[PDB]
RNA sequence: GUAAAGCGCACGCAGGCGGUUUGUUAAGUCAGAUGUGAAAUCCCCGGGCUCAACCUGGGAACUGCAUCUGAUACUGGCAAGCUUGAGUCUCGUAGAGGGGGGUAGAAUUCCAGGUGUAGCGGUGAAAUGCGUAGAGAUCUGGAGGAAUACCGGUGGCGAAGGCGGCCCCCUGGACGAAGACUGACGCUCAGGUGCGAAAGCGUGGGGAGCAAACAGGAUUAGAUACCCUGGUAGUCCACGCCGUAAACGAUGUCGACUUGGAGGUUGUGCCCUUGAGGCGUGGCUUCCGGAGCUAACGCGUUAAGUCGACCGCCUGGGGAGUAC
RNA sequence: AUGUUCAAUAUGUUU
């Protein structure tokens, strides 16, 4: 899900350019653009095992490139997680 | 998840030994130019290449004697779950001397010999018999 | 180059991996031998052949398809050399303390069929007898006045004739075979890569063989 | 793999391991030295008991430890890179992948009605059973539940369990071509967490068919079995619990390398498309088989071959995977 | 069609 124009809106607000898409802001807030999206979806459907379990995979890859970004920088770091309103 | 290219190299001459290639291509590196010089100066393998800049091949010409390979055991020692460091006294002997273990030295990648002769001891990369 | 004959390609998808060397291109499902590693090696297996024969030999001609038999026997006996014809007795080199016996069974039946009393017998006794005369022909018939052992073997299928090849290496005789693209090129001591199936190119095989074996007796 | 032994499957923290280049450090590592490592003992060369045991002289060793000075190949730390790992984006493809909702037809059963009549049903043979109160058979109408013939395929998808009428809604994953993008962000994982066939449990519905238990009829020496006639949980649905299977390719995951053949399926590029063809290049997949391996059987590029990382497990057969 | 069971034992060589 998460159509092309919503994920290049997020590419173009979240990265250096509309071309730089694999930067790990953008990856991270698409990942959460998604998860924050199927919230909704796995509010009523609770028994869609075979889907949660590729949301955990998201979830899962959004923190192992929040951990690669805090280790890397620092600042970037946090400015992404106030920016995009993680930390539990 | 390669996480030992040394050994990688090691099996890719193996296995072309085994296989009776000519040849056998790997993503070049330092250590493994090290390791291919040794190789070639102590006769184990034919002359090699290093060449490509940006992702760098490392071709080995592999030795047959009559029919049969020339490395006939080639075997990582100092895998990276278990490294393996011997003093000057220590170093190993590969078929009672007749074959080699390549062991890195603070002067560089060479030979049980040569490590011997130079009067230190290092990490044993391998044993090539 | 291709000097004569058709033997320049062969069998189809069934190719055994080891002829890598010597396929050369096949071209509509059909696997094309290389020439340029064709003659030389002919040539070589021709001056073993001299060089052999020069000792005085003992070169047997091992061909059993339907092809390859009767240039074979023209080929042998235009030489002076010793032939298999048809189905390879197993263990006729190996096993050939036996097999002395049977040439000797049959070199009795021949003279007793020539001089002898196949015709003052019981007439059913007779056919019986000079039928399996006619056996031991059609078998050990170039195996016949063949002294002792060989000291060549030129086989022209190495799949087809494998048991010979197999037999002969365990004692050590030499192999000069024609391996097709889908044969074994191992028991094969000086290897001939060509084509089996075609009668003209066996028979090129066997005029070249009997050519530089007369050369070689001296 | 079959001898005991791969967790049912995955996710993942500690943990272990880690692509490639340069610089820096010197922790590991290595070299030398200093101190020490009691003596005896062990060992070596001697020497004294007539020999030996024994005693003893001198060494050697005490394979260790900390400190000092050096090497910087490898490992490690820091800094900077790089792209061949790993991810992101654009287009597209296939699919019983999942969750929710709605319909379709065939058929079984029941009910109401018509025709019609003495059988039906069942078996090895029968009988129980249904039937003149009219069954069975046949037609019409209605109800209701469950599963989706054909397609259907050693086909597909899924981590495994598992998932097949059609349609819609929400959603996960996979693969392909071309490019850009981040730049090692990776592999594995004790504990932990989640998913986990069937049976089973709880509450509430539902109940056509099938059917544990049960009842009857047979068979039988007996028959609390197979067989027959009925038949209740259950099978169905919602939400919870269980957490186990011969949960099995009896084969942990990830990566690299090493002859081939015939297919299946899903992509893709080009050429004569001068058709549905030929020639390549990817993903998944079925069978045969080479080297090699194996006790053998057999596996055999999807290895049980050659190696690397991490994990799980095994240690004679019972007792017992029981007891506490 | 269905159709049950059977207690435990010897062996032997050269130029
Ligand atoms: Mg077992
Ligand atoms: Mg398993
Ligand atoms: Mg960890
Ligand atoms: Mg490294
Ligand atoms: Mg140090
Ligand atoms: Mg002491
Ligand atoms: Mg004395
Ligand atoms: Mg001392
Ligand atoms: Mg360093
Ligand atoms: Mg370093
Ligand atoms: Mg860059
Ligand atoms: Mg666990
Ligand atoms: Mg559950
Ligand atoms: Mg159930
Ligand atoms: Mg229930
Ligand atoms: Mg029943
Ligand atoms: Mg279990
Ligand atoms: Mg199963
Ligand atoms: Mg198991
Ligand atoms: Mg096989
Ligand atoms: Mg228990
Ligand atoms: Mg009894």
């Amino acid at each position: 899900s998460l159509s092309t124009e919503a994920t290049a809106k997020i590419v173009s607000e979240f990265g250096r350019d509309a071309n730089d898409t694999g930067s790990t802001e953008v990856q991270v807030a698409l990942l959460t653009a998604q998860i924050n999206h199927l919230q909704g979806h796995f509010a009523e459907h609770k028994k869609d095992h075979h889907s949660r379990r590729g949301l955990l995979r998201m979830v899962s890859q959004r923190r192992k490139l929040l951990d690669y970004l805090k280790r890397k920088d620092v600042a970037r770091y946090t400015q992404l997680i106030e920016r995009l309103g993680l930390r539990r | 998840s390669m996480q030992d290219p040394i050994a990688d190299m090691l099996t890719r001459i193996r296995n072309g030994q085994a296989a009776n290639k000519a040849a056998v291509t790997m993503p070049s590196s330092k250590l493994k130019v090290a390791i291919a010089n040794v190789l070639k100066e102590e006769g184990f393998i034919e002359d090699f290449k290093v060449e490509g800049d940006t992702k760098p091949e490392l071709e080995l010409t592999l030795k047959y004697f009559q029919g049969k390979a020339v490395v006939e055991s080639i075997q990582r020692v100092s895998r990276p779950g278990l490294r393996i460091y011997k003093r000057k006294d220590e170093l190993p002997k590969v078929m009672a001397g007749l074959g080699i273990a390549v062991v890195s030295t603070s002067k560089g990648v060479m030979t049980d010999r040569a490590a011997r002769q130079a009067g230190l001891g290092g990490e044993i990369i391998c044993y090539v018999a | 180059m291709l000097k004569a004959g058709v033997h320049f390609g062969h069998q189809t998808r069934y190719w055994n991996p080891k002829m890598k060397p010597f396929i050369f291109g096949a071209r509509n499902k059909v696997h094309i031998i290389n020439l340029e590693k064709t003659v030389p090696m002919f040539n070589e297996a021709l001056a073993e052949l001299n060089k052999i024969a020069s000792r005085k030999g003992k070169i047997l001609f091992v061909g059993t398809k339907r092809a390859a038999s009767e240039a074979v026997k023209d080929a042998a006996l235009s030489c002076d050399q010793f032939f298999v014809n048809h189905r390879w007795l197993g263990g006729m080199l190996t096993n050939w303390k036996t097999v002395r016996q049977s040439i000797k069974r049959l070199k009795d039946l021949e003279t007793q069929s020539q001089d002898g009393t196949f015709d003052k017998l019981t007439k059913k006794e007779a056919l019986m007898r000079t039928r399996e005369l006619e056996k031991l022909e059609n078998s050990l018939g170039g195996i016949k006045d063949m002294g002792g052992l060989p000291d060549a073997l030129f086989v022209i299928d190495a799949d087809h004739e494998h048991i010979a090849i197999k037999e002969a290496n365990n004692l050590g005789i030499p192999v000069f075979a024609i391996v097709d693209t889908n044969s074994d090129p191992d028991g094969v001591d000086f290897v001939i890569p060509g084509n089996d199936d075609a009668i003209r190119a066996v028979t090129l095989y066997l005029g070249a063989v009997a050519a530089t074996v007369r050369e070689g007796r001296s």
